[PDB]
């Protein structure tokens, strides 16, 4: 620890040619840190040729946010890539009846030609906008996700949606999320929120009809990966309040069009949506919190610290839920964490469950010795600090040779990421699970979803065919 | 709530009756959803012939593409080559979707690189990326060679490859010997096969065409073999096992069997096998080269016959009985080697279980849709069969492609009912199944969505998938399968007489109802 | 009714109301069947914690068994041999039988003849059947040796084999030198395994017996490879694929994969490949005999030691990872070749395969059931893989099999709650997927019936038949597969977690109820 | 050619010993319009020669496989070792409607797995226990059969006292049936001696009854075993011509279905062979007079439908007409789209006891050609019958061998052979089309106007497949 990582830093960055070294430097860290400005730089621009785990803005706008929202059709705007490799990707979770009310796991793209790179995809749009209302009449919007040509050859989906919008009486919702603007998912994030902001959200400012109680709330920041935004809600509500609405997991228009009425916002994902959570505090007056539903310990310290905003009935009812599901989450424990303590974990994910899933570990008894974020920012370090043990290994946008070489010498009984590093470190003998699509399983958020992580930690770490590796004859 | 010795995953978990209010509060008090008998009345309305008609007249909106764009090709045809690092110059969301999308197909890593061009290179240029992207994966991955595709955002602003890699070897970037062959592959031109098709020919391009004068056509008595898109292992395998039980020299160009089925033994290989770099500079002394999939390689094929000067055999894809023979029979000829006992026996066998499963293959009707030639393929195996391929969908193919098919369905009785659809992509097929209803789809993983709309008006009108194509998702190591060659036929034939007949089985499963029909033997 | 254009068989065509309503009325007018109330109580009542228990006392009555007798395995021995005709000293009706079982399991011709003993024939001896039985055979068909078993009437009324054989030779209705190895295979001790193990054995005693003085152990430099009672193709040759991987010189005795797969090219082949004459006068000579299935290969293996000198390895059956590894490293023990390289990545590629599909295999549980060493190496195989085999069933084993398959369950955690029946019936297994469920059933086309009686009780109850073992008659070209080595383990490992998925697919398929867990990737 | 067929009879005649030449000599024929002696044709029902691949069955097969097994609420134990009742566990599709397990057992496999020690002391003491099992398990069984395979008899048992004591025991109907294997020269002596046991402990059981319903039209279908539904699609007329069907033998048939047999009025035979003894005795016992008939085929069917409504008044004949007429444009529909694609085809049959004579008529009202039959277990009154169904100089075989069959084959060259499991695989390989005419390869039903469209499109489909051109390598 300490002078061991410090000088494994060092040791794989000597393959580097100097300028990527260099950069590549400021982006590897070890754990007076409450300042990540001061020991690891975050959201620059990807080295060339180093093959980062990273993607675009359009998979920030389209992939995490829009594409959830399960009563509007989202339109991959530009050539057949973008929509078909994001299609049914990412499992936002929802109720629906696909293709007749819902629409979130199809593909809707305008299938750029050369013709539209020639003369421009402007016609085709309102003509493909036509097209959808006469085969989808049950939609209640249409936003329009645009790929990287859309910027580049001077298109304006701006007046398209202006005009189509007015003429169909449709909610038509243009987004900048062009795949070169930005340096990762991120910006497609903070355009994503600034187009719900400019074109969805403010429609029921003046329409003061629905019936708000005091315990109204929003849960902002979860896109329901296998359920994990229902394992959440069911818990708010069993305290006594009332969910209008979740962005976007699961989540309908009219939800989104209701949240200004609440009177808190919960912010689960603070990355990728604390944008729109400023904005509603200044405009509306909502206040907004930071909460964590990942294992027994952090969903009962966000519990209290939500029922802490109310009154001494939902203070109470919060004791009640608690008390409802101890027994069920120390069953849980008392089975899994015997099988799990000691057990050493690093992860690498996008830009909240690098931070938001250690204690659920810890639950287990298991250490976090390392973590990392493709896109995180400063604001996400700083809180990594605090939540990160003293020593452990800290990584911005990693290279995929980087976290090869951290596990050769780190050597993790287990190991947290994406698909595209999963059957790498399964060949190296390490256990790996999924910590985006949770492995096809979850959900893991809530008391509920406790059972389902450790089953699955324990499923994986203890399996086996871990031991299998070696020929016995070599 | 869970029990600790039976948690519930997400299904059935949200089954429980406390979920299931609290989905219809949500749904009730918020999401102001359109009411059921209005939602029925919408999904009957698009199982219709009237709706079916509209979806026709589509001109700006694609839904449910069947294809996907240039790069993805480019990425796995560079795969197949010795210690090759795929390279696309553009941004590098891309890269991650090309990565992803074959990581989840054949459940392995995927190498493959970006040089992240940003929104500042719209302005200036990508040709920093260039270098720098060059010599850090050089240094980094330790690559033998990098092979170059584009982004769509490369394509658009101009980018030239040529002169990118040209003066980063000028600069000092990588050593001027290095291997770095080329090929532009906009997203916005043909499909994902093309892009196979550019890359192969840049690379061909690359180690021949400046060292033409001492080529001399069939000094190395061998034969070159171009694969084209395949994600099926089984296929290079049973491709390179007949021409070796032929004992027919051959050079199998671009060959990623190896990297992309490596052993879990406790370390990682970046690299494995793969065409070596040499294959490529000799194989203008083949005999010849034969496309396997000639309906996506015309631009090879050009380069193969205006450079090398090869006669290029006029061959399908060795798919089914008919054109199996006529493959082997083209190898015999050019090679001088005689058909083996082997693959004539092998033959038989497959003919053997024609005779053996033709009761219950005839006639059954199949919607099934893919790539130009396996499309093609399967439409004249199925015909060999004694089935009706009523529903032929190839989004990505071309007029004169659906001109070989129709004449195809035109020379046999089971081609009467059939109709080829080009342009056309799955939801277009949705509407087909209901309106002309099949008895099964042949199809990738997106066909699921069709089956489960198909089951919603009915059980009657359900139509079952049969996964066979790219991409398969939701079930694992079915890219070890074959489906080329008589093999490949074997395995083609088994699955089809067995989805059948386990359909069968189900609908004849109902006690005292329909279990009268419910056989031992069958 | 019928409509020319869409011809109904007789499912769905008994569903018509006319047909319905005919149905009805005979029920109602003649059957006196019991009233339907009357039946769905009883039926609940036969899934009970109560009726297992007077299930599981049964003494007398076998309902369903899961074996065959003896002279059945007798005939599939034979038929591994080089034009040799099995022949069953008996009664016709058997022959009959045989032929059919194994016709419609390998949709193959089955070769043999039986000598049509009668009713006379139990008063004084079936000895003139012998005679005119053995000629006729000869002269008819043609073949070079004549394998001869016997029916339970044969048994019983004690006819002697060897004085009727050597008669036959006596008095010239054969030629003295022509073979004519014999076995008694009593239908009524064991069960088909016996026979094959009676059989092998006196076909080897007739080659060797008296030959021992030139024998010397080794000389040959080559292994006796003996497979037991074996009904995959694939079994067959991936032995023979592994063995010329290593180099390993070997003698496969017994091979009826020729004759069981031949051609359909214009021609019928009643003999085809098989064990050479000269293979078996030579085995004596082998460094040592491996028994792939040494539990029904008993009487095999004290002949081998006893009369052949050689030193049985203790191997089990050659399934999945660590039994197929220790027969691998045996092999090199004895013969001195090194395991290939090919063959140590083809395991890493399985164990690649049970990396990526663990999280879909982990804790589910099965109900199997098949002959004693099939069974046991599946037993090992779903250890593994992290499966738990609740039911673990083997009508033909004995104590001290179970004992062995007891110490296995011991030796992981996922044999805890795992239970090793023998001498029980699928009845007893239809009463064990009812009171303790499981996930599948692994087993052969009997349980089929089983999957039916669960789906009766409801959707939620049903097991769904997972077809690994013998007899497979409702499906086609099954017979095919591999189930030995690393292959078969790729082969069930794949079959495995693709039902579950598709169990899974079905269960998440109803629209807008469970398909919210209808992942396109999985 | 009559003079070719004979010399091919020799030709294949001059492989066997001399034994085998005399007998199988008398067991192939050449048929001709001037006779229908068949005393003085051929030869049949006599010992299969050794050693020569008979495709025949056992008297087992013949009583539990036939006749006794698709008895649907009774339980059927296979006594004696493990193999017959495994070897026959559903492979006839005798259909039926019933609630598999609880109130019907057809497709079920009851044995008493014969051990050595019920070979030394005898399995009778075993049978009464197994008897009180079966009664414990499956309380909803209305009778049991006892099936003996061949060691029962060889021992010494008395299966007959166990039926009696244990029948009285529990006043319920357990049939003895003496059916072992080796009794006999095949199937038929099952046939037989089933239908003895049917007479003996089941057909009196209602001799006092008086509370039957009887009506003028009261019918039964005797030897319809419902392959596919065959007899369903038999009933389905006669009904529609006004007749009332009480009972079927032993298709979907009940034990009281049975025992009401002798209230009918009238019995169709459609199976002479294995039915015509129990079909005398309820003439002999109850007067009820019995006929053949034949619903194979469009012509069959109607000259069927007309004969049997001759038998009774004119009200049901004019139903006859209406049915006729009903379905007269479905079978014509048939005919017009498969007889354009099957007329001209020569067919070779060999099946068991009827079918090698009685579909006939339905592949010439295709326009088919029937060079060649035989029978595996038939007698010369079936003989009798074959010659008047089939044409001038075609070949006639009884218990054909396989060698025999090949070698027929091979000289003919028909375009289509119908036969059994054990023959398909060759001649299939062979190149010839082959359809199953015991099982109908899994399909049907035939019989009736419903099974002639199934069957006229099961043979198009197999004679016309694409596969047959494809035997030969284009390099050979
Ligand atoms: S939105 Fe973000 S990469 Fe906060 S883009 Fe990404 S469904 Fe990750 S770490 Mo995939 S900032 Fe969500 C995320 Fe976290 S898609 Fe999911 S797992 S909690
Ligand atoms: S009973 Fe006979 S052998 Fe008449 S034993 Fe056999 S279901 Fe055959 S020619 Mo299988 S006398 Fe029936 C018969 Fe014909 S079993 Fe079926 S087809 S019409
Ligand atoms: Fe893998
Ligand atoms: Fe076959
Ligand atoms: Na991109
Ligand atoms: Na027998």
């Amino acid at each position: 620890s300490r002078e061991e990582v410090e000088s494994l830093i060092q040791e794989v960055l000597e393959v580097y040619p100097e300028k990527a070294r260099k950069d590549r430097n400021k982006h590897l860290a070890v754990n007076a840190v409450t300042q990540s400005k001061k020991c690891i730089i975050s959201n620059k621009k990807s080295q060339p040729g180093l093959m980062t785990i990273r993607g675009c803005a359009y998979a920030g706008s389209k992939g995490v946010v829009w594409g959830p929202i399960k009563d509007m059709i989202h339109i991959s705007h530009g050539p057949v890539g973008c929509g078909q490799y994001s299609r049914a990707g990412r499992r936002n979770y929802y109720i629906g009846t696909t293709g007749v009310n819902a629409f979130v796991t199809m593909n809707f793209t305008s299938d750029f030609q050369e013709k539209d790179i020639v003369f421009g995809g402007d016609k085709k749009l309102a003509k493909l906008i036509d097209e959808v209302e006469t085969l989808f009449p049950l939609n209640k919007g249409i936003s329009v996700q645009s790929e990287c040509p859309i910027g580049l050859i001077g298109d304006d989906i701006e007046s398209v949606s202006k005009v189509k919008g007015a003429e169909l009486s449709k909610t038509i919702v243009p987004v900048r999320c062009e795949g070169f603007r930005g340096v990762s998912q991120s910006l497609g994030h903070h355009i994503a929120n600034d187009a719900v902001r400019d074109w969805v959200l403010g429609k029921r400012d003046e329409d003061t009809t629905f019936a708000s109680t005091p315990y109204d709330v929003a849960i902002i920041g979860d896109y329901n990966i296998g359920g994990d935004a229902w394992s959440s809600r069911i818990l708010l509500e069993e305290m006594g309040l009332r969910c209008v609405a979740q962005w976007s997991g699961d989540g309908s228009i009219s939800e989104i069009e209701l949240t200004p009425k609440v009177k808190l916002n919960l912010v689960h994902c603070y990355r990728s949506m604390n944008y729109i959570s400023r904005h509603m505090e200044e405009k509306y007056g909502i206040p907004w919190m930071e909460y964590n539903f990942f294992g027994p310990t952090k969903t009962i310290e966000s519990l209290r610290a939500i029922a802490a905003k109310f009154d001494e009935s939902i203070q109470k009812k919060c004791e009640e839920v608690i008390a409802k599901y101890k027994p069920e989450w120390e069953a849980v424990v008392a089975k899994y964490r015997p099988r799990l303590e000691g057990k050493r974990v690093m992860l690498y994910i996008g830009g909240l469950r690098p931070r938001h899933v250690i204690g659920a570990y810890e639950d287990l008894g298991m250490e976090v010795v390392g973590t990392g974020y493709e896109f995180a920012h400063n604001d996400d370090y700083d809180r990594t600090m605090k939540e990160m043990g003293d020593s452990t290994l800290l990584y911005d946008d990693v290279t995929g040779y980087e976290f090869e070489e951290f596990v050769k010498r780190i050597k993790p009984d287990l190991i947290g990421s994406g698909i595209k590093e999963k059957f790498i470190f399964q060949k190296m003998g390490i256990p790996f699970r999924e910590m985006h699509s949770w492995d096809y399983s979850g959900p893991y958020h809530g008391f509920d979803g406790f059972a389902i992580f450790a089953r699955d930690m324990d499923m994986t770490l203890n399996n086996p065919c871990w031991k299998k590796l070696q020929a016995p004859w070599e | 709530s869970q029990q600790v010795d039976k948690i519930k995953a997400s299904y059935p978990l949200f089954l429980d009756q406390d979920y299931k209010d609290m989905l219809a509060k949500k749904r009730d008090g918020f999401e102001e959803k359109y009411p059921q008998d209005k939602i029925d009345e919408v999904f009957q309305w698009t199982t219709t012939k009237e709706y079916q008609e509209l979806n026709f007249q589509r001109e700006a909106l694609t839904v449910n593409p069947a294809k996907a764009c240039q790069p993805l090709g480019a990425v796995l045809c560079a795969l197949g080559f010795e210690k090759t690092m795929p390279y696309v110059h553009g941004s590098q969301g891309c890269v991650a979707y090309f990565r992803s999308y074959f990581n989840r197909h054949f459940r392995e890593p995927v190498s493959c690189v970006s040089d992240s061009m940003t929104e500042d290179a719209a302005v200036f240029g990508g040709q920093q990326n260039m270098k720098d992207g060059l010599q850090n994966c050089k240094a980094t991955y330790k690559p033998d060679m990098i092979a170059v595709s584009t982004t769509c955002m490369a394509e658009v602003i101009g980018d030239d490859l040529n002169a990118f890699i040209n003066n980063s070897k000028k600069e000092g970037f990588i050593p001027d010997e290095f291997p770095v062959p080329f090929a532009h592959t906009p997203a916005f031109v043909g499909s994902h096969v093309t892009g196979w098709d550019n890359m192969f020919e840049g690379i061909a391009r690359y180690f021949t065409l400046k060292s033409m004068d001492d080529k001399v056509v069939g000094s190395n008595k061998k034969i070159n073999i171009v694969p084209g898109f395949e994600t099926y292992l089984g296929n290079f395998r049973v491709i390179k096992r007949m021409l070796s039980e032929m004992g027919v020299g051959y050079s199998l160009l671009s060959d990623p069997e190896e990297v992309l089925d490596t052993p879990a033994d406790g370390q990682f290989r970046m690299y494995a096998g793969g065409t070596t770099q040499e294959e490529m500079k000799d194989a203008p002394n083949a005999l010849n080269t034969v496309l396997l999939q000639p309906w996506h390689l015309e631009k090879t094929k050009k380069f193969v016959e205006g450079t090398w000067k090869h006669e290029v055999p006029k061959l399908n894809i060795p798919m089914g009985l008919d054109w199996t023979d006529e493959f082997l029979m083209k190898v015999s000829e050019i090679s001088g080697q005689p058909i083996p006992a082997s693959l004539t026996k092998e033959r038989g066998r497959l003919v053997d279980m024609m005779t053996d499963s033709h009761t219950w293959l005839h006639g059954k009707r199949f919607a099934l849709w893919g790539d130009p030639d396996f499309v093609m393929g399967l439409v004249k195996f199925l015909l060999e069969l004694g089935c009706e391929p009523v529903h032929i969908l190839c989004h990505n193919g071309n007029k004169r492609w659906k001109k070989a098919v129709d004449a195809i369905l035109a020379a046999s009785p089971y081609g009467k009912n059939a109709t080829v659809y080009i342009g056309k992509d799955l939801w277009h097929l949705r509407s087909l199944v209901f309106t002309d209803k099949p008895d099964f789809m042949i199809g990738n993983s997106y066909g699921k969505f069709i089956q489960r709309d198909t089951l919603h008006k009915g059980k009657e009108f359900e139509v079952p998938l049969i996964r066979i194509g790219f991409p398969i998702f939701d079930r694992h190591h079915l890219h070890r399968s074959t489906t080329l060659g008589y093999e490949g036929a074997m395995q083609i034939l088994t699955t089809l007489v067995n989805s059948i007949l386990e359909r069968l089985d189900e609908e004849t499963r109902g006690m005292q109802a329909t279990d009268y029909n419910h056989d031992l033997v069958r």
